[PDB]
RNA sequence: GUGGAGCCGCCGCAGGUGCAGAUCUUGGUGGUAGUAGCAAAUAUUCAAACGAGAACUUUGAAGGCCGAAGUGGAGAAGGG
RNA sequence: AAGGCUAAAUACCGGCACGAGACCGAUAGUCAACAAGUACCGUAAGGGAAAGUUGAAAAGAACUUUGAAGAGAGAGUUCA
RNA sequence: CGCGACCUCAGAUCAGACGUGGCGACCCGCUGAAUUUAAGCAUAUUAGUCAGCGGAGGAAAAGAAACUAACCAGGAUUCCCUCAGUAACGGCGAGUGAACAGGGAAGAGCCCAGCGCCGAAUCCCCGCCCCGCGGGGCGCGGGACAUGUGGCGUACGGAAG
RNA sequence: CGACUCUUAGCGGUGGAUCACUCGGCUCGUGCGUCGAUGAAGAACGCAGCUAGCUGCGAGAAUUAAUGUGAAUUGCAGGACACAUUGAUCAUCGACACUUCGAACGCACUUGCGGCCCCGGGUUCCUCCCGGGGCUACGCCUGUCUGAGCGUCGCUU
């Protein structure tokens, strides 16, 4: 149950803060879970997805053992595009059909200098949760 | 050719205005490229040079207002744009010194009869 | 119904002119220029008897009846016929005033 | 445009004559013919 | 006394309100005098005033004023009460001793037409329907 | 009028620039519901009133 | 307008009373605003006693109430004079002073 | 002569736009405005119309400077810069 | 050219002589009804316009 | 049968609680009706061209009109 | 008495932020869920609207064929 | 006749400050109806409200008795519950209409002119410094204010020596 | 026989009710309670690569700097991907800048007409010579400077 008297619980106002989100808050709500292998090597649960992570789709019309990298992150439509899952148009032109990153499992991260520190910050705070158990 | 404002701070005034009027020449001749047919790769150059031309004018104005705030530091009667803004009503309050003033009758009253601390059981 | 639905300039057309004697809005141009204004019939009108915030919302019960009601709510929570007929599956449970020790 | 008399214009207007039809007819009592019925 | 400002003495109302010519203006003439002194000099603060003459048509009051931003006034904490911004235009609000003699306030049985604050603060509190939450 | 002052014809220049249809690249944008300029003024029907 | 055997009544609603209406919806909200103004006043001061100074024994006026004893305002300088404490010392001892009171 | 033919003679303008409110209410001969009453120092507003206040009070413009004052209040109106 | 609307013909005469290095005979301005000022800058007969236009782009 | 994401029974509780009328309000659509009307200021005709298409566009020839207080040629105000 | 200052308990249908509801559900609820004090009206003071919804995803019907085109007939997308 | 002092006043784009205008839910000062009610209508009621005008502040105003009381007496102001639809007002008709006790919420008290005393013991401005950050001073030296009275101690609960 | 008319039913059209939805109101409450001559509220005008409105901004104009954040913005283009430079974008915002009217302030409001002071060049300049800068509203307080009076008086002559 929510106890804080300074955070909402109403349907109209969490939706309004969802679709009118700032574009740096919006990379946080477009987070995706790490794979079972890769959450054990880093002891972290989930990550915000960036442009060049290898990924497979875990639910939808297009799913099942399809590692392949994302190629475009529409934050405006809350949608990542992945380089293999595609769709022919009526024209014969082929386009990327887009999916939501919660329906998606990262299988290989792209590390830079900053995505080391985002991992280590989310990892070091998880021993502190285990250190509460006295 | 990018322009960083952190790089421009160690420059001289005879170098900044020379590099600013240099940028006004490219912004002149890119406007010519828009009134003709067009060279559309140079029609997206116009936005990044007109924001580059604001970065030089900013460092000129920031290293002049603070070059001159160090001049009137330690001075009575500094100009109006160097005085704190704070709102119109803040300038017309007394100050932190005058609001602490107590008259001599109310000073001996406070040192002869100070507020005591106590409690009531025994 | 906040202030009122009475923030409209409107007079009755009054006389003949083959319209009902409801007030009409003033002016011209716009759609809303000869339409029925305030009164509980009109598109955009004011509701009948607009609710007020000084309705008596709260009720008093004298305290001897509040205590009476809570003694009857405890005596029925021990009879197994009444507690099961409210739907609580208490088939497998032991003795109906369930008492666990103060360690819990 | 190539699609502006076809896809701008049929949206542009096409219901703009709808200013009220009638704005009352304030012509002050068309029974100006004095009739007055036997007095 | 004041004449009622109405064209040709015609007040257009009920016969109790034909009062064009015997009307007395419930604030005093000294209070008028302090008012248009603190209205000309809007930077000065007004303390009070006193009587120094009358003829038959004119009446002469000396109004004493205070510059709130002079440092002889903004020092000396026995005078710093009037350089505090709630004392702005004390006669447009009727707060000096000339103007408060017409507010009708004071302690006693003769003055409990104004028994909370002022006359219109009593009226609001004698005429609000104080319906409670449990009633 | 052909004898007009400056604040008239820079008021009239503003009304003349903003009488133009929507560019056709905004119908393709994400989540608009505009489909024609509905603030369009024609010079015989609706007049500015100076 | 009247009817059978009833009460002749004067409802004082002949005046525009719906503007001057007072609803007590903030009244639980102000009860926990002046508890928190008592709690954050108790812990702010000292081990000095809450609810302020010592009040005197005072008898009520006016025939109806003159058989009861009420808490008063101060301590009436004569009583401070006999007890031996000074009039300007007394209000930081925790003792209320009402100089206009007569004994 | 009373009606449609007297509309032809309507040829010269009574009101032009006011410099303080932009209204076409500045009467040329009275030299005053309808809505604001321009050559008076104060603004013309009346409690006998609640809509006319709704059109032109604060909060209906850009608020070029009260946007900033409403923002600077919630930090206590600082003067000196931030640390790096 | 098209000039900023607050420029008189002296400022135009010096701001074309200094930018483009040409002698200016006379200037005839105009407010064209989109709201921008147009200037007609005539050159000295020593110069030519069809080649000065070539080195300013067009 | 259509439709595509929510809903209902019983026991109590609470109402902005059920329409045929108010020359009701708002929106919609009929009969009238393919009707009344497209009738002030004399007038058009032939060929060709352009065109998917010509009583009406342009061109040429004819017959006419306004007839210098013009159905001509310029402006002020107003329009923009 | 005919001079002056003074906190708290009190007020707040404007403002800046919040939180909640036995509230309304697009003729309702703010006039205004939308480019709304907008378009438009009036010389002016002023009056003042109407207007929410494809799909899960544009995948918004390529191509063939009739027509000058609007408009069709096949095909095609889609669970539809 | 000239010069000086002061007293009444002028002028300045003099050095430095200030005020104007907006918002106006709440607050203060003024001003002020009529519809309505009385089954008509004048007084009355509506109402000291609407509209009008002027001033603020985050609160405002009020506030330490020229008070209530009439007895074993209470003790600034403000708010709440009662008093009380009461005393009283009123074509004594329609209607209007407080307060004091009492129970609470909160609680805080002071200063001055006067009368006397102290060699004006007082204040403002300018100049350079003690020495400073984020700038205000107690120190030094000059110009003024001021005896037609600045300052200290004093306030009716008495005060001073 | 056909047609017309009438009533039913299927299908189709017109129309937009109902139902389901809701980035909106509305009520109550809490916390703070902040404009302006250092130029406010409001208005006008302008600003984007294609951009009318809305929204945001002011010739530094769809935003600059700084801090925080850490790869996008996106209708299509274009461009730097550089981040063990400085780093896209977004938020915060304490630094800068902020056209014209407006209490609006040189005077007028007709983008009209000035006055002094200064500066870069032309008569190397006074007596009205281009551009740029500065100043010029009213009321009023303290101080200053200038000085008016058959006001009061002194020292004189
Ligand atoms: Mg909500
Ligand atoms: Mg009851
Ligand atoms: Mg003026
Ligand atoms: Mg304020
Ligand atoms: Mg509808
Ligand atoms: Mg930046
Ligand atoms: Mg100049
Ligand atoms: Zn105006």
């Amino acid at each position: 149950m929510k106890f804080n008297p300074f955070v909402t619980s109403d349907r109209s106002k969490n939706r309004k803060r969802h679709f009118n989100a700032p574009s740096h808050i919006r990379r946080k709500i477009m987070s995706s879970p790490l794979s079972k292998e890769l959450r054990q090597k880093y002891n972290v649960r989930s990550m915000p997805i960036r442009k060049d992570d290898e990924v497979q789709v875990v639910r939808g019309h297009y799913k099942g053992q399809q590692i392949g990298k994302v190629v475009q992150v529409y934050r405006k439509k809350y949608v990542i595009y992945i380089e293999r899952v595609q769709r022919e148009k009526a024209n014969g032109t082929t386009v990327h059909v887009g999916i939501h990153p919660s329906k998606v499992v990262i299988t290989r991260l792209k590390l830079d200098k900053d995505r080391k520190k985002i991992l280590e910050r989310k990892a070091k705070s998880r021993q502190v949760g285990k250190e509460k158990g006295k | 050719a990018k322009i960083k404002a952190r790089d421009l701070r160690g420059k001289k005034k005879e170098e900044l205005l020379k590099q600013l009027d240099d940028l006004k020449v490219e912004l002149s001749q890119l406007r010519v490229a828009k009134v003709t047919g067009g060279a559309a790769s140079k029609l997206s150059k116009i936005r990044v040079v007109r924001k580059s031309i604001a970065r030089v004018l900013t460092v000129i104005n920031q290293t002049q207002k603070e070059n001159l705030r160090k001049f009137y530091k330690g001075k009575k009667y500094k100009p109006l744009d160097l005085r704190p803004k704070k709102t119109r009503a803040m300038r017309r309050r007394l100050n932190k010194h005058e609001e602490n003033l107590k008259t001599k009758k109310q000073q001996r009253k406070e040192r002869l009869y100070p507020l005591r601390k106590y409690a009531v059981k025994a | 119904s906040e202030l009122a639905g009475h923030q409209t300039s409107a007079e009755s057309w009054g006389t003949g002119r083959a319209v009902a004697r409801i007030p009409r809005v003033r002016g011209g141009g716009t759609h809303r220029s000869g339409q029925g204004a305030f009164g509980n019939m009109c598109r955009g009108g004011r509701m009948f008897a607009p609710t007020k915030t000084w309705r008596r919302w709260h009720r008093r019960v004298n305290t001897t009846q509040k205590r009476y009601a809570i003694c009857s709510a405890l005596a029925a929570s021990a009879l197994p016929a009444l507690v099961m007929s409210k739907g609580h599956r208490i088939e497998e449970v032991p003795e109906l005033p369930l008492v666990v020790e103060d360690k819990v | 445009g190539v699609c502006r008399k076809a896809a701008q214009p049929v949206e542009a207007g096409l219901q703009i004559p709808a200013i009220l039809g009638i704005l009352g007819g304030i012509l002050a009592l068309l029974i100006l013919i004095l009739l007055l019925l036997l007095f | 006394g004041r004449k009622r400002p109405v064209p040709k003495g015609a007040t257009y109302g009920k016969p109790v309100h034909h009062g064009v010519n015997q009307l007395k203006f419930a604030r005093s003439l000294q209070s008028v005098a302090e008012e248009r002194a603190g209205r000309h000099c809007g930077a000065l603060r007004v303390l009070n005033s006193y009587w120094v003459g009358e003829d038959s048509t004119y009446k002469f009051f000396e109004v004493i004023l205070i510059d709130p931003f002079h440092k002889a006034i903004r020092r000396n904490p026995d005078t710093q009460w009037i350089t505090k911004p709630v004392h702005k235009h004390r006669e447009m609000r009727g707060l000096t001793s000339a103007g408060r003699k017409s507010r009708g306030l004071g302690k006693g049985h003769k003055f409990h037409h104004t028994i909370g604050g002022s006359r219109r603060a009593a009226w609001r509190r004698r005429n609000t329907l104080q319906l409670h939450r449990y009633r | 009028s052909s004898h007009k002052t400056f604040r008239i014809k820079r008021f009239l220049a503003k009304k003349q620039k903003q009488n133009r249809p929507i560019p056709q690249w905004i119908r393709m944008k994400t989540g608009n519901k505009i489909r024609y300029n509905s603030k369009r003024r024609h010079w015989r029907r609706t007049k500015l009133g100076l | 307008a009247p009817s059978r055997n009833g009460m002749v009544l004067k409802p004082h609603f002949h005046k525009d009373w719906q503007r001057r209406v007072a609803t007590w919806f903030n009244q639980p909200a102000r009860k926990i605003r002046r508890r928190k103004a008592r709690q954050a006043k108790a812990r702010r001061i000292a081990p000095r006693p809450a609810s302020g100074p010592i009040r005197p024994i005072v008898r009520c006026p006016t025939v109806r109430y003159h058989t009861k004893v009420r808490a008063g305002r101060g301590f009436s300088l004569e009583e401070l004079r006999v007890a031996g404490i000074h009039k300007k010392v007394a209000r930081t001892i925790g003792i209320s002073v009402d100089p206009r009171r007569r004994n | 002569t009373k009606g449609t033919s007297s509309f032809g003679k309507r040829r010269n303008k009574t009101h032009t736009l006011c410099r303080r409110c932009g209204s076409k209410a500045y009467h040329l001969q009275k030299s005053t405005c309808g809505k604001c009453g321009y050559p008076a120092k104060r603004k013309r507003k009346y409690n006998w119309s609640a809509k006319a206040k709704r059109r032109n009070t604060t909060g209906t413009g850009r608020m070029r400077h009260l946007k900033i004052v409403y923002r600077r209040f919630r930090h206590g109106f600082r003067e000196g810069t931030t640390p790096k | 050219f098209i000039v900023d609307v607050k420029a008189n013909k002296h400022q135009i005469k010096q701001a074309v002589k200094k930018l483009y290095d040409i002698d200016v005979a006379k200037v005839n301005t105009l407010i064209r009804p989109d709201g921008e000022k147009k200037a007609y800058v005539r050159l000295a007969p020593d110069y030519d316009a069809l080649d000065v236009a070539n080195k300013i782009g067009i």
